[PDB]
């Protein structure tokens, strides 16, 4: 389905406009928790958008 | 002016406040509404992060702007 | 010889340097290049960040070498 993994994660996207979205659904299947997931990603846990 | 709160469940909390207003204080605003504690609200502006110890001139916040609020749980 | 440098949008820029040629220097081309000020420019090789006062070779710097551009938007 999809489907609230979907609605979660637009949430975050909103949230934070410099997430790699596809990391986002990766941390909700995980966590499936927002007030986890987006606490993740400020501590370290997702890779940002470095250039390699 | 007044400002909008964006929080994870897609509830909008409407806020007044004055430029001159500091982020402790606007958190401790929410507590008052919400309830939740200003320990585990981390203001996010943007993508970026609101320091506790500053105030809405020092990110440019200005009326209507939505502020994102990110939640935290270091159990481990 | 020339330089890759890369900013965090993915975009990749060649840059006509020499050795002798100082960071300080080669960021003020980019400066000039893409417009974006000295003061945000944080120039990344090999995980390590490069020195304005510092030579190309300074670092062992070798042609067609890329460079990581991270900027630093404080206040914005």
């Amino acid at each position: 389905s999809n489907s609230q993994l979907n609605a979660m994660a637009h949430q975050i996207q909103e949230m934070f406009p410099q997430v790699p979205y596809h990391l986002v659904l990766q941390d909700l299947q995980l966590t499936r928790s927002v007030e986890i997931t987006t606490d993740n990603i400020l501590e370290g846990r997702i890779q940002v958008p470095f250039p390699t | 002016m007044q400002i909008f709160v964006k929080t994870l469940t897609g509830k909008t909390i409407t806020l007044e406040v004055e430029p001159s207003d500091t982020i402790e204080n606007v958190k401790a605003k929410i507590q008052d509404k919400e309830g939740i504690p200003p320990d585990q609200q981390r203001l996010i502006f943007a993508g970026k992060q609101l320091e506790d110890g500053r105030t809405l001139s020092d990110y440019n916040i200005q009326k209507e702007s939505t502020l994102h609020l990110v939640l935290r749980l270091r159990g481990g």
